[PDB]
């Protein structure tokens, strides 16, 4: 479980 | 030679698919991992042997029409089905799917969620129910075991075989006393069977698992329905007369609002390390009356989502959806043929 930080939704919102 | 067996059953998906690994089961289907040779990726496939069994048969029909007809980035789709060529020689279907890493029960299990993680799961959790609710229906059956996650901490929900269009009104009988593996995230009013609850249990069911992200542990367990009301009143305090607005059986309103009272437990002396907006919105999940539970549009736009709310991309369907006919009342001989039909679509062939 990484930081969610390579999560695409998460990645999404870092916008 | 010979088809592949998993755990002592057969499991008939070759020659597209082979290589079979045991994943887990639930009550009702197995699931193993898989090589799909035409996509040239793992899959996950589920087997359910449902026809001797017309509740079997239901659950089966539900999911199937349901996910084959919804699209959203945390919903799990359907792939494709295997059964056998003619309606006789069908005794299993195989619903092939994206093979997740994990799901919310086994991860709580044993692992540490930090704050960020339990807000961007909720976050994910609201975000598929928006799209579930708005085609007007209902999940009825949201718990950890059915909260799938992958390695890059996206969610998705699955296991929608109790899902039902949101018929404002219908009367689903027999759902109570049905086996479920656990009953531990159902809403007060399911639980006494009110006819003509809402949207609003899946929210207390979501507001059941937030409780348990924060702490790793189940918020109102119980042993059966009498016990589950008995810790939920026992956090949350005693009912008022308007709260069982949603509790119609006689005997079990009086048998509520004649039982000692019970004052609230604030949470967070149950939760003394949480984030404060998560309790706060928490609280607005958990509350008894089903008519004052915030619903899932202003859930995700709570404080404590702020960070990944974004109504330009938090999709809904298009339109509300209307079941084709009434599952409820039919044979299984006649709930083998809508399966049969239902999936004959993904028949070498076709
Ligand atoms: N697409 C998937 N990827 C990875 N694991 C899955 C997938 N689908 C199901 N599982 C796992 O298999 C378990 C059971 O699936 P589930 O859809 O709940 O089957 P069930 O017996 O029909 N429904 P239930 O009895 O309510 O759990 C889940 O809890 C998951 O752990």
């Amino acid at each position: 479980l990484s930081s969610l930080a390579a999560s695409s939704l998460a990645k999404r919102r870092q916008q | 030679a010979g088809p592949e067996m998993v755990r002592g059953q057969v499991f008939d998906v070759g020659p597209r698919y082979t290589n079979l690994s045991y994943i887990g089961e639930g009550a009702y289907g197995m699931v193993c991992s898989a090589y799909d040779n035409v996509n040239k990726v793992r899959v996950a496939i589920k087997k359910i042997s449902p026809f001797e069994h017309q509740t079997y048969c239901q659950r089966t029909l539900r999911e199937i029409k349901i996910l084959l007809r919804f699209r959203h980035e945390n919903i799990i789709g359907i792939n494709d089905i295997i059964r056998a060529p003619t309606i006789e020689q069908m005794k299993d279907v195989y619903i092939v799917q994206d093979l997740m890493e994990t799901d919310l029960y086994k991860l709580l299990k044993t692992q540490h969620l930090s704050n960020d993680h339990i807000c961007y799961f909720l976050y994910q959790i609201l975000r598929g129910l928006k799209y579930i609710h708005s085609a007007n229906v209902l999940h009825r059956d949201l718990k950890p075991s059915n909260l799938l996650l992958n390695t890059t901490c996206d969610l998705k929900i699955c296991d929608f075989g109790l899902a039902r269009v949101a018929d404002p009104d219908h009367d689903h009988t027999g759902f109570l006393t049905e086996y479920v593996a656990t009953r531990w995230y159902r809403a007060p009013e399911i639980m006494l069977n009110s006819k003509g609850y809402t949207k609003s249990i899946d929210i207390w069911s979501v507001g059941c698992i937030l409780a348990e992200m924060l702490s790793n542990r189940p918020i109102f367990p119980g042993k059966h329905y009498l016990d589950q009301l008995n810790h939920i009143l026992g956090i949350l305090g005693s009912p008022s007369q308007e709260d069982l607005n949603c509790i119609i059986n006689l005997k079990a309103r009086n048998y509520l609002l004649s039982l000692p009272h019970k004052n609230k437990v604030p949470w967070n002396r149950l939760f003394p390390n949480a984030d404060s907006k998560a309790l706060d919105l928490l609280d607005k999940m958990l509350t008894f009356n089903p008519h004052k539970r915030i619903e899932v549009e202003q859930a995700l736009a709570h404080p404590y989502l702020e960070q990944y709310y974004d109504p330009s991309d938090e999709p809904i369907a298009e339109a509300p959806f209307k079941f084709d006919m009434e599952l409820d009342d039919l044979p299984k001989e006649k709930l083998k043929e809508l399966i049969f039909e239902e999936t004959a679509r993904f028949q070498p062939g076709y």
